DNA sequence: TGACACGTGCCTGGAGACTAGGGAGTAATCCCCTTGGCGGTTAAAACGCGGGGGACAGCGCGTACGTGCGTTTAAGCGGTGCTAGAGCTGTCTACGACCAATTGAGCGGCCTCGGCACCGG
DNA sequence: CCGGTGCCGAGGCCGCTCAATTGGTCGTAGACAGCTCTAGCACCGCTTAAACGCACGTACGCGCTGTCCCCCGCGTTTTAACCGCCAAGGGGATTACTCCCTAGTCTCCAGGCACGTGTCA
């Protein structure tokens, strides 16, 4: 399966349960995959452009702090 | 603990990571540290969207309770 | 333009000023400038009551509209 | 004496007009005050406290800016 | 003065030129005084982001090029 | 080729750095680095201004011509 | 909803496709991407070129109001 | 071909963008307009269907040609 | 010491509140079919020992490499007073170019079947 | 080494909105003038780019070390996907209702201004 298939249909439902969601429709598993991507995307892009400032190969946990910090979060 | 699966969740990110530079090695920190706000994000999301599906009186959330969720946090939506 | 009447508004900042610090004067303009971002901070909110409203099966925003997007946008 | 009470409910009305509301619950205006209030008070808050840091005892215009920012 | 009139009247007519415009109205310079410094903000903030993850206390270039890109231009 | 004068954008870049960290020294390539693309962004937003005015029938641009480039462009 | 209708839509981009390419298959998902991201960036366009035209002192917009929006947003015009 | 997108059809997506009045001559210009869209779009789609040697375009295949026509 | 903000007074149009009218969007209810939640199950991807290999992050140090400063000056550049002119803007006009509506109908969409293209368990 | 999914083409129906033609009208480009504002000429200040020393914080490159990333096996493992039954509810329709939208009138006031007064770096 592609890998956005690995965030599973009982992930996104503890998930929703910690949300507190009590009653999930069934389109909301791929709704949020979708969003999720979105999310990620955004995180990484900025998470690898900081990577490659300080000319590593190894994206660092700091690098995902200062990616996280820059966006909504 | 994490709800996500460890081992998807680090094969998406490092999918997403070959799409945008190929090149690149995560450290176990770095993906630990991603999961982590990635669910915190997404529990955020579900309690907000919790929140407006409570609003039409309705116990199912909606994609569409998503979209309104997002459209008022201010993410494009 | 602006919406909101220029008196009521310097009274009423007057009013909220005097609790933290007495006479401690605005210049006009700075009223100015506050009261252009209370009008685009209260058409924000009622944008977002309004898709409140759009989204619940309605037309007539109401108070639990306004308070569900205060409460989802994250101010209280 | 109320000053919130000057944002009339005229006031408010177009205020929701401008934000696209067509119908408007009679109690929102009395809600909206309470909201108005509560981010000036945030506001100014922020603002005299800028004014107290930098001992002037005129609030500028550049203050309500910074205000503004670290509000929003 | 404050630094934003730094950006002298002149100057910003210069720059009006190179742009092609002929003719400026009065109530143009300040609107483009607030134009610039929103920009410079934007691009400054990211900047000191990046001098800070590499924990370093001097700006330099490459941290505004890599600012630069990541706000479009 | 650097219309905007060095000694006041720089004055004004530090004013700007001093809000989001104390006591931070730019490198002189950084500044002539901000400095060009300041300009050029600048040059470009009055070419669409430009464009704006003459899309009116007018030759002088007004702040109006620019809050319409600026949200054509996607900045408003 | 879809403002644009499917089948013209559909002959339209198997005309360009044939164009660049000889059978070269699309999805019917796919072709709904694909004229849900059309008809987004026609809505797009014709709000940018509304507020050319309101800019203009006008009320109806114009083809050359269409080709400034596009001059002012980037693309090759 | 370009002709399928009526006038009628044309003059819905204007509603929608907010406009109230139409000339008469835009919906040739636009469908111009949109005949330059549609060939780059496709054309990124197809360079994504031939580069991965698959010839089957995806519906990835089209969200990745519209992302990178659009970032 | 000189420019900026606060308290009085009139008044006139400009706007706010009241109640008369009402009706239409909102509130409570029922059931029909939908569609999540949950019980069983098994295996297929998850997840830690364990050797193991090492590309590369993190740290320490030398060095010169570029920052900031004292001081000048001068001279190109900026703030400004005044002017002639060129365009912004408000207004009249008229007519080509816009919007609605109905009518034949021509293509969309659903219904279904024959035909193969094709990467794949 | 053949197979299930899907695309293409065709027969054929309803169906519904597409084009045209008419009428109505309107609103916009051209002409015209009052206004205003501004690009530029010319003066006098000014403050900035660069050049001397001058000291100096530290950016960067190079090297060393560890150190955790990737690799696989691999045993267990446990829970995800799937299927089927139970039942909670989304919502479309129905009926009542009540309170918010116009709105003319009586009444309050926004601010324009005109003036006098106090205040602060």
């Amino acid at each position: 399966r592609d890998n956005i298939q690995g965030i599973t249909k009982p992930a996104i439902r503890r998930l929703a349960r910690r949300g507190g969601v009590k009653r999930i429709s069934g389109l909301i598993y791929e709704e949020t995959r979708g969003v999720l991507k979105v999310f990620l995307e955004n995180v990484i892009r900025d998470a690898v452009t900081y990577t490659e400032h300080a000319k590593r190969k190894t994206v660092t946990a700091m690098d995902v702090v200062y990616a996280l910090k820059r966006q909504g979060r | 603990e994490l709800l996500i699966r460890k081992l998807p969740f680090q094969r998406l990110v490092r999918e997403i990571a070959q799409d945008f530079k190929t090149d690149l090695r995560f450290q176990s920190s770095a993906v630990m540290a991603l999961q982590e706000a990635c669910e915190a994000y997404l529990v955020g999301l579900f309690e907000d969207t919790n929140l407006c599906a409570i609003h039409a009186k309705r116990v199912t959330i909606m994609p569409k309770d998503i979209q309104l969720a997002r459209r008022i946090r201010g993410e494009r939506a």
